[PDB]
RNA sequence: GAUAUUGAAUGUUGGUACAGCUUGUACAGGAUAGGUAGGAGCCUUGGAAACCGGAGCGCCAGCUUCGGUGGAGGCAUCGGUGGGAUACUACCCUGGCUGUAUUGACCUUCUAACCCGCCGCCCUUAUCGGGCGGGGAGACAGUGUCAGGUGGGCAGUUUGACU
RNA sequence: GCACAAGGGAGCUUGACUGCGAGACCUACAAGUCGAGCAGGGACGAAAGUCGGGCUUAGUGAUCCGGUGGUUCCGCAUGGA
């Protein structure tokens, strides 16, 4: 899952675009059952974003993916939290101009 | 082929290669035949292309 | 692997000693001090 | 617009560049050939003008100690009470020019941009800021203007009037022009001059030769 | 013209070379990007041509001086708000200036890149300036980079951004750097050619 | 392929040498303030408020120019804002059009160089060549130097020792 | 060959020094090996002393041609190059 022989590195003396993969692997080798992914998809890489783009959608259900992205949702996306003026938009569709 | 004007002809060298090979090659003379008046009359001899630049009457 | 090592000087700058060391035992650059004489003395030396 | 004018012929022109009701002022262009982001190549020098400007200046200082007793003799307005630059916050209309002395100049300093975008901040790379603050009253009445450059490289310079006779500017287009001359920094790349637009007030610009 | 150059850089580290036999140029302009795997040296070579590292063997040359370094995890950052043209870069984005340590992550490389915009550069060394943007601050940044003063140098890991504020391409690879010219969509179809 | 024989025009996209000048707003705001310096007034019968039309940008707020109806009105400090004041001076190269001179490249086209193992006439009873007159190709080709590729078609050679 | 450690620990260290080197072994040559001691500077030790790599013998190659560094060297008339 990316790493060189790297055994042992101080982990910011790491690289920093490992570190999140340091995270990442401390989730997923023991099957947490329950994920938050406050932005992921940022410090990857376009062959280790891709992978988690594809995995996540296989995972097992209750995940919140905060995503700045476009295209990493259109993968891990049932459902919608909007954030916008006056708190939340709980959205389970586009759900925009208030269908009539 | 020598030149009419100046006597420019045909000389011979090497071609050195790499490795400094020495074949033996040939000079020629950018000679270009043109129309001139070497006599009284135009005879259409060779000329040479060094002396033809700006010098003798066409 | 073992690589070949200068060591110059730092008061005058001059090479003046070889001697080998790991890329991987060794992965910073290395000073000792040794004679250097120019400067007629002891002086700390500084892998170049 | 075509042809470079002279300078024995420009100053006789920018006397018909007066369009306006007010005598106006002459005033001087340069486009320098130095780099403007690189702060090595910065001129930042001013000087005497001979004939003078043809302008009343205010000028109040920040004297302290015994060199106050020297600069209320000299011509200078207002000196102050060591410290008014709580009379300075609220209100505080400036009037024409501040300098200072290099002892609370940095106590001044220490009180924000209220002179950062008014442009009477107290520097001593212009010669404003010295302990002779006696021979500083009097030569800025009479001639010299902190003169610096902007973002792009370019320095402003009134030399004077349009009232003032032919025979004045060319003084003082020549004291401004070899100063220029002497305050060339160091590492300067290239072609030093690019242009001499000579224009008044109210008038456009004239681009005319720089050693005539 | 060019205005930096590289000659067989390489770099030592407690892994291995991370990098050998490195040549390119930066140019009066280029949209120059990095790509790579992340640890490849990606953003370390950003630190050789800044000379905020030594590198161990190569020559870099350079001749203009202004650097701006604009890295991840600046930790802390400085909240010296001067030359103020930083302002309008913190106030198109809407990011408000009052803190550091009570803003999001979001607003904070938004703060960042804001003050290494415009302290002075002809050349910018910056890491990585699309981790938590939004598409209206994404789309700010193209426009900024087309409507910049000189060149550009940048570490992406993204086809979206490249395809639109690229002209050449550094990728780093097998400890090797390639340079490739002309977008980033095509750079893979020369890849896989 | 370049270069020399080998020059005559018409467009082209870059760049200079002389030249035109326009483009400029996060919010607060009466608005579109790039900043450094002077600044309490300037523009007007050689035309102001206003209407209208169009080249032009625009982050579509409102600007910019030019021309046409109009008839003595605009506009500035100060008032407010906010980080900073509106009437000239320059620039910033962010974002255009037009002309002069060359610069490189490309496309056409011309003809006078070159070429014609094309025709006719003469030298001349000559399938040579060469003078003239047409025709065709035509800055190509050929040819000289320089260069890269290709090149057993040819050439000199090598192709070890113990055993 | 070694248990007086050459085998094991720990501290401190850079002698894995510079200029050498009487005299020897080895050997066709080119080479190779050992070297007390002297001076300069050190390390450890209270001192005596020991230290010019490792327990000895392997871990490597001539010249030519180029590179790098330094030098009270030369430098095609002179000063430089
Ligand atoms: N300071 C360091 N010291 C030792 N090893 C390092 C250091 N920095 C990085 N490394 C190793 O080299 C790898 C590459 O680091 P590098 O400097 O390329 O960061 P980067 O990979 O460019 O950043 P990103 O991961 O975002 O691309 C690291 O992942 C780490 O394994
Ligand atoms: N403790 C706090 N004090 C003051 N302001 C806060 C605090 N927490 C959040 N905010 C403000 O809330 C705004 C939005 O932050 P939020 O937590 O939504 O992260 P975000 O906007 O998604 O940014 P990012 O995507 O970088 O995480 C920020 O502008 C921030 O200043």
């Amino acid at each position: 899952g990316f790493t060189a022989a790297q055994w042992t590195e101080p982990i910011k003396h790491m690289s920093m675009g490992e570190r999140v993969k340091i995270k990442l692997m401390a989730y997923i080798l023991e099957e947490k059952d329950v994920l938050i992914l406050d932005q992921p998809t940022n410090h990857l890489d376009l062959p280790s974003r891709e992978q988690l783009e594809e995995t996540l959608s296989q995972y097992s259900g209750t995940l919140l993916a905060v995503s700045h992205d476009r295209y990493f949702l259109e993968k891990t996306t049932n459902s919608k939290l909007v954030i916008s003026n006056n708190g939340i938009e709980k959205q389970l569709a586009a759900a925009a101009a208030a269908a009539a | 082929r020598k030149c009419v004007i100046t006597g420019k002809k045909t000389t011979a060298g090497n071609n050195r290669s790499h490795a400094m090979n020495a074949s033996k090659r040939t000079w020629g003379a950018n000679l270009q035949k043109v129309r001139i008046l070497v006599n009284g009359k135009p005879k259409k001899v060779y000329v040479s292309a060094r002396a033809l630049k700006s010098g003798k009457v066409e | 692997m073992r690589v070949n090592i200068t060591l110059a000087c730092t008061e005058c700058g001059e090479r003046n000693y070889i001697s080998k060391k790991n890329k991987r035992n060794n992965p910073d650059r290395v000073e000792f001090k040794k004679y250097c004489p120019r400067d007629k003395k002891s002086t700390l030396h500084r892998e170049t | 617009r075509s042809k470079a004018y002279d300078v024995s012929e420009a100053v006789a022109l920018v006397k018909k560049t007066n369009t306006a009701k007010f005598d106006a002022t002459v005033e001087v262009a340069f486009r320098l050939g130095v780099d403007p982001r690189k702060n090595d190549q910065q001129i930042r020098g001013a000087v005497v003008l001979p004939n003078g400007t043809g302008k009343t200046q205010r000028v109040l200082v920040f004297a302290k100690g015994e060199k106050a007793k020297e600069a209320e003799a000299a011509g200078a307005d207002f000196v102050g009470d060591t410290d008014y630059i709580n009379k300075i916050q609220q209100g505080w209309f400036d009037f024409d020019v501040i300098v200072a002395t290099p002892d609370m100049m940095g106590e001044v300093g220490k009180i924000g941009r209220v002179l950062g975008p008014k442009g009477l901040m107290p520097n001593p790379k212009t010669g404003t800021v010295t302990f002779e603050v006696e021979k500083a009253i009097g030569e800025i009445k009479a001639g010299k203007v902190e003169y610096r450059v902007d973002k792009a490289g370019n320095i402003h310079v009134p030399i004077g009037k349009v009232s003032f006779e032919d025979e004045k500017l060319v003084e003082n287009f020549t004291t401004m022009y070899d100063t220029i001359l002497k305050a060339k920094p160091a590492a300067a790349k290239g072609v030093y001059v690019k242009n001499v637009a000579v224009t008044s007030t109210m008038g456009p610009g004239v681009k005319v030769d720089s050693s005539t | 013209k060019e205005i930096v150059t590289l000659t067989n850089v390489s770099y030592e580290v407690k892994d291995q070379t991370v990098f050998k036999h490195v040549n390119a140029s930066v140019q009066q302009g280029d949209i120059i990007g990095i790509i790579g795997k992340n640890g490849a040296g990606k953003s370390t070579l950003l630190h050789l041509i800044h000379n905020d590292l030594a590198p161990a063997q190569g020559q870099i040359l350079r001749k203009d001086i202004k650097l701006a370094l604009v890295e991840q995890e600046t930790a802390a950052y400085s909240f010296a708000d001067q030359t103020p043209a930083e302002k309008k870069l913190l106030e198109k984005w809407h990011v408000p200036l009052r803190d550091f340590h009570q803003l999001s992550g979001g607003e904070k490389l938004k703060a960042r890149l804001a003050k290494g915009l415009s302290e002075d550069a002809d050349l910018l060394l910056l890491d990585q300036p699309t981790n938590h943007l939004d598409e209206k601050s994404l789309q700010f940044l193209i426009q900024q980079l087309k409507h910049y003063n000189g060149t550009v140098i940048l570490v992406s890991h993204d086809r979206y951004f490249l395809d639109e504020a690229a002209t050449k391409i550094w990728s780093l690879e097998d400890q090797t750097l390639i340079e490739f010219k002309g977008n980033y969509s095509g750079y893979m179809k020369f890849r896989e050619k």
